[PDB]
């Protein structure tokens, strides 16, 4: 059926709830309220306040608690209201959550999901439009998932809370729905760790995900239109990225711009980018170019100016294009 | 004269028939009584403005302040603006008014014009004031208490005679944050005030959700300070209350933690839906309690109101309101450059380049 | 029979001349009492061990936890262990061995040897045992609290009957998450001990440079849950305490805060230095508060303990302690690789590759 | 005359408390005990109570009083214990610290410094061998410095007091007493945002800061044995990095090895990496090459081998010599 992404999150955690009792959602306003977001609405209905429960406004409590949880017989799906307010229950996440099962030697694991929404262009200044992946990619023992399409979102999502590893998943908000796409009702999953290729093209790399696709995808269009075959990729996991598929595409083109709305300095695309120039460099026709979020907290009122715009992604590419 | 902590019942000095209930004599002048009440009307008034900026996109968001006017005129009221150092949250904008925040300033950070002191970086809500000691407000819940106990801190070492009030509601009494602060302030026995804007809902999440603890007055006992349960509604209570923690503070008898029992009439936020999670008799109920009407009795019994007065406050501070709006507007947008602007003294190489090429946009 | 909650003088049981304070009959069988004695000598014992890990570089690290076994070993006796949850600490290597993780696992994490089911991945005193549900403890401070936390609402919502016990220091107690992580638990009702094993320091800094509350027991007040204000160096008083509050989140009537005052006989650590900061008339007037002869007074007064028995315990236990080391030795060291397994369930293809990278140094 | 790191350290401290009563120093065991590698000693002794305090054990209380310290009118230096705890105090570090000039629009400052012990190569385990340093540097609004010697540790300690921006400094553990080197008594400062060329060469760039530096200097001692110059180049900022220095000696060399003991993932080295390859990808006879920690927790263990080894470096220096 058609459906947003907020209602593809929502059927998925249906979903997993309807088949396995050990899945509990839990975090601030997730209950008789829905969610601010609406991602849980109707669940606690459906499944009572023991697996769908509101907690206290606290992050720390919230990660910690949820990694107990994981680690005695539960496989919650925590959330984070704002990506934006991990930073409270960072200690936790990459303390507790991030090290369990290596500090454990394995005796002790850590079977959770921590959602949360992300991404700028909503009008959210410093703290309702950050993009902190970095923080998590950086962080050995997390798997870091970002999506962008309500098909990507329901698969993944019930792959993560099947997943025996801890899963940040992070749902750009600016997407949650921007589209009705056809999403099976049918039970189905998708592969943790794999690209998912939205254009196939000879002339140029584009590597993004999450929050930037619509300007991306746009930016291709309008390539497509100069006669210019771009090649779109969507990496959907972070942590660990399809290193396969990101050299497989750089190999053939020669050229690639990564983009991401998050802060430039220590990026996961400067990751990638730095990882394309230390495998590929013969493969390299042009520079590894990146169009990030600038250096700088969300500015609200030059909100529009941050985000990566089509413009500056095809100033990116024309770059690349004229090396 | 002190009043008693941890009590069973929140303190109250003015009765349902706008009766004085104190067991000292009122020692506030006629002329003061009607500023509160005056205050409390420009701050409600504010907040129905606000609405409106809503209504015609004027601003992207708002946190309905209705039912918090007497408690945060109330503590305006009880500190010295401009000497004194306030750490409030995103709901304080009455507070912010009654500290003598320009209305300027406030809507021109609604705006995000060239008018906010703050230069239109955050979103609405987020007000800030160097001049009155105003700590711009953070979006993170109980961010703001480490600081404030820091500030604290700096004023006892220093022995400027100050004293750091700090606002927040409920929900940010379950932040480690909150805890973490208020700890070292006790410790330090640092001239500081925390006080809480109960309205028993974290957005959603309902007070009995949200702690164990009976009451936000009985956390004080973790810090071995002073803890008061107050009818926030009532704005003498909570002035001789908050006044009394500040005195305390002032002296060097270390901090405090004041509850203010107040009602979040409006919903969580201009993004919430508060008609959806609350028992309409809840709300009904505690409209009867509002503020205004209720010290408007406490004045009309001591011939400090009269229907004239009342519009006669109202027409002056609608006035005031277009005068500010106004003035906001005029300044203008701020300058797409000034995104690259005091994220450190001076812009470092790197903002210098992404400035650069922003520009060729 | 309940014991009074937020007392101004710590709850105790055992009279110095080792006569029963309880307002309530001793209901103990003799052979648990005796073993109560038994294994706070076996604590303190392998604390003395550790010291000579230390003097001959067995070991890089160790916490002293000399004093603190009045309330280590009480506590792992108020619970059932291998049922119930157990979140330490660091110093809490007795309660570890009360609770019966062999000592060939516990000297192998100290030793870092195959012998340590947590593969040497951390530094000493980080146990973990999987099989007696002793949560890994982690270096951050208070970083176990919300994970307990966790587990207890686990415990309820699967119906168990489980309880979970967190552990921690006084310094601890001014951690955000230690408040976050109890206030969470209290407000859900869960099966959590919450147990401060307060020895009135954090390393150097003091009790009264750490919090302005006049106990810890008094912090229960902010969650509204009881608190409890007990003796820590009286095994009985400790036992007692924890174990009503124990039955009591068993029977789902939420968490508690006992407060067990205890004295750290040794340095904060093996690389701390106590003799500086603490002044020497402290540590002797809590040297004789010792929980190990006031313990035996009170058995000896019943006839339930003697110099014979004494001395065979004590040599049962050095037996123990040399067969314990010389299995975690006899292990052998961990392999290098191991440093690449367990990050996550399987190693994805950048781990594979950085493995691959130090095979070639190797 | 001769001194180690602590002793610079502490010189530093003392001299600056002497010019300015508002410096103040504060953190767990800073006082009396005058800090757990003694970097603070005789200070509360020299200066009292009200200039060095120890705090209560919360993170979150020392950051985020000093940036209320400094805010008001002190100039706090405020001690982590260690660089891996600073995560309970990291909002405080990001949301408030970070961006109170950036959100204030200049109304309020920050000038604080927050030093810390970090890096491996002590059997420090999981939580005492950390160099979260990425984190830093992806947010916007904090300055980063990574010393490595008793003289430069000196001169940006003073350096950072003076700076009105906040700075996160960190101090690699395993170097405190490492080695006594000549550090003058004099009053000097060293240029925050500068790097420092540990010695020429032309075949090879060696970048580097902090915990990897005897390693790196080891390894291009070897290079010299073998007629190879490598030219080794402290970059001590990490934030504002010196993008000049960096880019003036690749172009020079036209290869590159970027050493560092944090884990490699989002890490500030593949900034630095992926930044030479967007900019200098013409003067590139080599991919930049990245010898980092593994992605995984800091391993007891095998610490021995987490830590960048001579031999490792040596390994990449020779693959991009014969590429
Ligand atoms: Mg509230
Ligand atoms: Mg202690």
């Amino acid at each position: 059926a058609l459906m947003t992404m907020v209602q593809a999150l929502n059927r998925a955690l249906d979903e997993e709830m309807a088949k396995d009792p050990r899945v509990v959602v839990l975090g601030e306003d997730v209950g008789k309220r829905g969610g601010v977001f609406l991602v849980t609405e109707g669940l606690l209905q459906k499944y009572g306040p023991d697996r769908v429960m509101d907690t206290p406004l606290s992050e720390a409590a919230i990660v910690g608690a949820a990694l107990g949880m994981a680690a005695h017989g539960l496989r919650p799906v925590a959330e984070i209201q704002f990506a934006d307010y991990i930073f409270p229950g960072f200690d936790q996440l990459v303390s507790q959550v991030a090290k369990l099962r290596y500090r454990s030697g394995g005796q002790f694991t850590a079977p959770l999901v921590v959602r949360m929404p992300s991404g700028g262009g909503v009008r959210g200044g410093h703290h309702h439009s950050q993009s902190p992946e970095a923080h998590f990619v950086h962080t050995a023992g997390l798997k870091v998932v970002a999506v962008s399409t309500p098909y990507d979102a329901k698969g993944l999502l019930k792959a993560a809370i099947r997943d025996e590893d801890p899963v940040v998943f992070l749902e750009p908000k600016r997407l949650y729905r921007s589209v009705k796409e056809e999403v099976p009702e049918e039970d189905y999953t998708l592969p943790i760790g794999k690209a998912a290729l939205r254009r196939e093209g000879k002339d140029l790399t584009l590597i993004c995900y999450g929050t930037v696709m619509p300007e991306v995808l746009q930016a291709a269009a309008e390539l497509a239109k100069a006669g210019v075959s771009a090649e779109v990729l969507d990496l959907r996991t972070l942590m660990p990225w399809d290193y396969e598929a990101v050299m497989n595409s750089v190999a053939k083109t020669g050229r690639v711009v990564l983009v991401s709305d998050a802060p430039r300095h220590a990026s996961f695309v400067s990751e990638v980018a730095a990882t394309i120039a230390e495998d590929l460099l013969d493969m390299l026709l042009a520079p590894p170019i990146r169009v990030t979020g600038f250096d700088t907290p969300y500015p609200y009122a030059q909100d529009k100016l941050y985000l990566p715009t089509v413009t500056r992604i095809l100033n990116a590419a024309k770059r690349a294009l004229d090396y | 004269h002190r009043f008693e902590t941890f009590t069973e019942e929140p303190i109250r000095l003015i009765g349902e028939e706008g009766e004085w209930l104190g067991d000292f004599p009122l020692d506030l002048e006629g002329e003061k009584l009607r500023r509160l009440y005056r205050d409390m009307l420009a701050a409600r008034m504010l907040d129905e403005r606000y609405t409106i900026l809503i209504r015609t996109g004027k601003t992207s968001f708002i946190a309905p302040a209705a039912g918090h006017e007497a408690a945060q005129v109330a503590i305006a009221h009880a500190i010295r603006p401009g000497f004194d150092w306030v750490f409030p949250y995103y709901r304080d904008h009455g507070l912010a008014l009654a500290l003598g925040i320009p209305l300027k300033e406030l809507l021109g950070q609604m705006l995000a014009t060239k008018a906010d002191p703050n230069k239109g970086r955050q979103m609405p809500e987020h007000p800030g004031s160097k001049a009155l000691n105003f700590f711009t407000v953070a979006s993170p819940i109980a961010s703001h208490v480490p600081p404030a106990a820091g500030a604290a801190i700096s004023m006892k070492l220093l022995r400027t005679g100050q004293v750091a009030v700090c606002t927040f509601g409920d929900g940010a009494t379950s932040e480690g944050d909150w805890y973490a602060g208020i700890n070292f302030a006790a410790v330090q026995g640092a001239p500081a005030v925390f006080i809480a804007e109960n309205n028993f809902y974290a957005i959603s999440v309902d007070y009995r959700h949200q702690t164990h603890s009976p009451t936000i007055a009985d956390k004080a006992h973790a810090f071995g300070i002073p803890g008061y349960l107050v009818d926030g509604m009532d704005v003498l209570a909570s002035y001789y209350v908050v006044k009394e923690a500040v005195e305390r503070a002032r002296r060097g008898e270390g901090p405090s933690l004041v509850e203010l029992r107040v009602y979040r009439y409006g919903p969580h936020s201009s993004a919430d839906d508060d008609s959806r999670y609350r028992p309409k008799e809840e709300v009904a109920f505690w409209r009867k309690k509002d503020p205004i009407p209720r010290f408007r009795r406490f004045l009309e019994a001591r011939g400090l109101w009269n229907e004239e007065w009342e519009e006669d406050v109202r027409e002056e501070i609608r006035a005031e309101l277009e005068r500010g709006l106004k003035e906001a507007e005029e300044a203008g947008p701020v300058p797409p450059e000034w995104m690259f602007e005091d994220v450190f003294a001076e812009k470092p190489w790197h903002l210098l380049r992404q400035e650069a090429l922003l520009k060729e946009e």
